[PDB]
């Protein structure tokens, strides 16, 4: 989508496998601002906006 | 900007109380080794306040 009418995706009732996420060279920015990126796969939280 | 004050963003592990880490040693951030050099999650340990 635009960045005007960003598409919101709602990730909940599931289990999330942040690793491979974090793992994949494919990513030129990962920045995280209120967690840490080795801690997502212990965390758990009630939903997630994507 | 005084940026001759700088403190360890990343280390693999807490200290022990009164231990004092001086070693200027890349870190990996990431699944990829960095062997020294500084490169995608590989980030230096010491960052300086602006």
């Amino acid at each position: 989508a635009s960045v005007y009418a960003w598409n919101r995706k709602r990730i909940s009732n599931c289990v999330a496998d942040y690793s491979v996420l974090y793992n994949s060279a494919s990513f030129s920015t990962f920045k995280c601002y209120g967690v840490s990126p080795t801690k997502l796969n212990d965390l758990c939280f009630t939903n997630v906006y994507a | 900007g005084n940026y001759n004050y700088l403190y360890r963003l990343f280390r693999k592990s807490n200290l022990k109380p009164f231990e004092r880490d001086i070693s200027t040693e890349i870190y990996q951030a990431g699944s990829t080794p960095c062997n020294g050099v500084k490169g995608f999650n590989c980030y230096f340990p010491l960052q300086s306040y602006g």
